[PDB]
């Protein structure tokens, strides 16, 4: 109900209170008590300040300020995330008397090596620089009983996983591990069976992944949307495409305009009956047409691999919806495109979602490589 | 065209998108 329900020390509660947090979110409800126990955690949740707090709060509770050694290591893939994370740490740990330091591949080694001679309780860094400082023995991790990976999937790829294992070699054998990700697939199974011990799993996201899907956006005014869409329809080697709209009416209007444009398509939305929707879905699945126009529809069925281009005619408001539209269920990727039409008012949600899902939505280039959505 | 359902929030600007003056082609520049 409240953060005091977790039996946190006064200063930590003060920090949380000053940050404006009154009611703990689901990720915090799940991760905070378990982490304080000492049990390992493997969590899937969309990125946020509240999630970062979901691991930072336990860290600040466990870390003893009287012990001037690195007691917690937070691994992040990017320097931006390192800065953000450390900001959260210093904010929430304002009254804790706890020191936090960022070390990344960007900053110079000399200054960080000098800084490590001072007291550092919590270390936030990127794999390369951290392994470097650890190998040079500048960073003593003999009492680092807490290990945390945010955006862990970005650091468990073929090359980074080795570095992570090397870094793990420095920590004490009995150490707690908190792993966080926004995408379910993880490359190595032995890594987790070896390094995670009876972990507590948290799954707060829909079982979908944006793996393999190349995502672009395009700054487009409403009046220009149809124009841009048709241009795409001629530019792209579409096999099958699904177009998403934010309301039933817009679905029908867009479908009509598409049909009049000299293109074949179906349409499905929430106002129809389940039978009609199943009919449209089954018909489209058999490749009867090339294009389908949907509103947001719950209970999505079975993945259609023919669909190699998905277009958000209307950009959604939440990451849940974006993932429900674009994401696939396969643990392996899917070679396909996701194209988002961004108006002015959509711009913020373009940023937010991109941050929340830990993905990349770049600006649509002049010409799109065919190797990205066309299979052989 | 056909819409004519109980309108919802994002329908408020459909006239901008599906207006008679709305340009169509393959011209669009990125």
């Amino acid at each position: 109900n409240t953060f005091e329900d977790f039996y946190l020390k006064r200063e930590l509660l003060m920090g949380i209170f000053e940050a404006g947090f009154e009611k703990p979110s689901p990720i915090q409800e799940e991760a905070i008590p378990v982490a304080i126990t000492g049990r390992d955690i493997l969590a899937r949740a969309k990125n946020g300040t509240g999630k970062t707090a979901a691991f930072v709060i336990p860290t600040l509770e466990k870390v003893k300020p009287k012990l001037n050694k690195i007691q917690a290591l937070i691994m992040v893939p990017t320097r931006e995330l390192a800065l953000q994370t450390s900001q959260v740490v210093r904010t929430l740990g304002k009254h804790c008397g706890i020191s936090c330091m960022v070390t990344t591949g960007g900053t110079n080694l000399r200054d960080d090596i000098l800084r490590l001679n001072e007291t550092v309780h919590i270390l936030v860094g990127t794999p390369g620089r951290v392994l470097d400082l650890a190998s040079r023995k500048v960073a003593d991790l003999s009492d680092c009983s807490l290990f945390i990976m945010d955006e862990a999937d970005k650091m468990l790829s073929r090359d980074f996983k080795t570095i992570i294992e090397q870094i793990l070699s420095f920590l004490p054998p009995t150490h707690q591990s908190l792993l966080f990700s926004a995408t379910f697939p993880l490359t190595v199974d032995e890594f987790m069976d070896k390094h995670l011990h009876k972990p507590y799993e948290i799954n707060l996201m829909e079982e979908l992944t944006l793996k393999g899907i190349t995502q672009y956006y395009a700054f487009v005014e409403e009046r220009q949307k149809l124009h841009c869409l048709n241009t795409l329809f001629s530019k792209l080697q579409i096999n099958q495409a699904i177009i998403f709209c934010n309301s039933t009416n817009r679905v029908e209007l867009l479908a009509k305009k598409i049909t009049d444009l000299g293109y074949s398509c179906y349409y499905s939305h929430a106002r129809m009956k389940q039978q009609e929707r199943n009919k449209v879905f089954h018909e489209f699945r058999q490749g009867k047409v090339r294009t389908l126009v949907c509103s947001d529809l719950l209970t999505r069925g079975i993945d259609i691999q023919a669909v190699n281009v998905v277009i958000n005619f209307d950009f959604p408001k939440t990451a849940e919806t974006y993932l429900h539209r674009i994401g696939r269920s396969g643990r392996f990727g899917h070679l396909g495109l996701a194209i988002n039409l961004i108006n002015w008012n959509d711009r913020f949600n373009l940023y937010k979602i991109e941050q929340e899902l830990g993905t990349e939505i770049a600006a649509i280039p002049a010409t799109i490589d065919k190797s990205l959505y066309v299979a052989e | 065209g056909y819409g004519e359902h109980e309108l919802e929030e994002n329908d408020y600007l459909n006239d901008e998108t599906f207006g008679d003056n709305v340009q169509v082609g393959t011209d669009f520049d990125f």
